């Protein structure tokens, strides 16, 4: 759910620097908890042992 | 009624509806996209590989 | 060598005033040391 998306605002001069940020509001939401899964302690080694 | 509820900004233009969302963030001077326009405009061709101009190499063709 | 003349860049706004910045970049540069010369510890006379 966004309010914004990803935009620039600049920001004021204090000084001899230039300055802005970038800002982005927003959530994630998830109606049914039930309807996802994890797996955990998954072992995988690619560069594995050789000798 | 009498323009009782009238306002006008820094540079002189009146705002005669109440219920009109008046224009704001005029208070940063130096803001960074005038900055950026500036530099396109009075920077052009920076970052442009020129070196070949100047080579007094005959040979300007790449060979294996 | 300046890397900028003289100029004027704004500042924001705290509060009703105005209020810039005047700025210059640069360096002398002597491409000749021995061209030049210099004399020390020289009396003058107050005039009386």
């Amino acid at each position: 759910k966004q309010l914004t998306p990803m935009m620039k605002m600049d920001l004021a001069t204090l000084g001899p620097v230039i300055r802005w940020m970038i800002l982005m509001y927003g959530v994630p939401v998830m109606y049914a908890p039930k309807k996802f899964m994890k797996y955990t302690n998954i072992k995988a080694d690619v560069p594995g042992y050789i000798g | 009624p009498d323009m009782v509820l009238a306002y006008s900004d820094e540079r002189g233009y009146f705002i005669f509806d109440p219920n009109e969302e008046p224009p704001t963030g005029s208070g940063n001077g130096e803001t960074a996209s005038q900055v950026e326009l500036y530099i396109d405009l009075t920077k052009p061709l920076e970052g442009a590989d020129f070196r070949r101009y100047e080579s007094p190499n005959p040979s300007t063709i790449t060979l294996p």
